[PDB]
């Protein structure tokens, strides 16, 4: 029973790290695509400069 | 020959320690403890309803 | 010459290959089945000993 329960620690770790990596995949991918849009919002603050380039 | 196979028993004993060279030890399983004691606390708090 | 003491260590290479096979029980069985055939005669010998004791 003693070493077997340490295998249960090990298996509990495998599922924990793998499942957490799956939620990281969602969060990071979502955050990445979102960040491309937020970067385009910074660029849209820069869009005011692109209109300025002929507003003169 | 069987005694050599006991040296394979010593190899597995080495291998269970070996996680410590990879930086795994009780400090990892300690989290499941702090957690599982917390699980008993919340299940006790639930059944106290 | 040193080659004879090397002969022990090259036979130990073979001993490593056969140890790596790791199926030890098979000889454990051999040992205990050989003694069973002796044991039936051995108990018989004890019985003969008792038989002189009884007669």
């Amino acid at each position: 029973r003693t070493m077997s329960e340490n295998l249960r620690r090990n298996l509990a770790a495998l599922e924990a790290k793998i499942s957490e990596a799956k939620t990281k995949k969602n969060m990071l991918q979502a955050r990445a695509k979102a960040a491309k849009a937020n970067a385009e919002l910074q660029q849209t603050l820069g869009g005011l400069g692109t209109s300025s380039a002929t507003s003169a | 020959f069987e005694r050599m196979e006991n040296k394979v028993l010593d190899m597995e004993a080495t291998s269970q320690a070996a996680g410590e060279l990879a930086g795994f030890g009780i400090e990892n399983q300690f989290a499941q403890l702090e957690a599982s004691s917390g699980v008993e606390d919340e299940l006790a708090a639930l059944k106290a309803s | 010459g040193l080659f004879d003491r090397l002969g022990r260590v090259v036979r130990a290479n073979l001993n490593d290959l056969v140890s790596k096979a790791e199926d030890p029980e098979k000889v454990l069985e051999q040992a205990v089945i050989d003694m069973q055939e002796d044991l039936v005669q051995l108990r018989q010998a004890v019985a003969r000993t008792i038989a002189e004791e009884k007669r």
